DNA sequence: GCAGTGAACTAGCTCCGAAAACCTATAACCGGTTGATTTCGAAGCGTTTTTTGAGTTTTTCCC
């Protein structure tokens, strides 16, 4: 089955129990907040080994509903993007 | 860029946890995420986009600067799907393309 | 309430030990290319789950 954030909390807490469990979740949800905020402010998120996690742009377009098929105008906007770093790349490549 | 050194700094500043152990905390969270995907254990996140692994099929490739064609072998690679909460947070900012 | 003791406290110090702060190279990441294949997504309602919050009961730790 899949791992979740709720399961990360406990597994980190087992492999780093010497830190307070709640200092751990505190840390971990603040650091997710930090990276998401960095994206929301239009910034890189670059690291080594892991990879880099970044932003991309979409131009305005006339899309419209898969259900109803009714014209919908859309303005230009940004979206997150992620490229895996060659260390993680090869770790996940069986 | 945002750097996990800057996360260690932010964690010291905002939580008060010493940067020495804060750096190990972030790097362990960053290592166990890798352990999950390395095991093909799909990592699943809310309030945030999440981590899938996609089994890409054979595709045509190229040398873009010569026009030569090279096949792209089928492979399993990690693909991260941003969530709507993250997209809504990220949709608009500044005034330049990225 | 008293006689009594022991704990908290004083200044400034060199001196000493440690975590803090700073410098470096460079491997991983950044940018540019082509283009047929697959992947992703425009709305939004219903379903399912998380994960946050919410309280606390219990357990564990430290003294």
């Amino acid at each position: 089955g899949p791992m979740t954030k709720s399961e990360l909390i406990e597994r980190i807490v087992t492999h780093q129990g010497q830190l307070s469990a709640k200092d751990v979740e505190l840390a971990i949800k603040t650091m997710l907040e930090q990276m998401s905020q960095a994206l929301a402010t239009g910034d890189r998120i670059e690291i080594r080994g892991f990879g880099s996690f970044s932003l991309h742009y979409r131009a305005p377009r006339v899309g419209r509903n898969p259900k109803t098929g009714e014209s919908v105008r859309l303005d230009g906007k940004f979206v997150p993007h992620f490229k895996p770093g060659k260390e993680l790349r090869d770790r996940v490549n069986e | 860029a945002l750097t996990k050194a800057e996360i260690a700094e932010r964690l010291y500043e905002e939580l008060g946890l010493n940067k020495r152990e804060a750096k190990e905390l972030v790097e362990l969270f960053f290592e166990e995420i890798r352990q999950a995907l390395e095991h093909n254990e799909q990592v699943k996140l809310s309030g945030f986009g999440n981590f899938d692994l996609r089994d890409k099929r054979q595709r045509p490739g190229r040398n873009p600067k010569t026009g030569e064609e090279i096949p792209i072998t089928a492979r399993r690679v990690v693909t991260f799907r941003p969530g709507q909460k993250l997209k809504a947070r990220v949709e608009a900012y500044a005034g330049t393309k990225s």
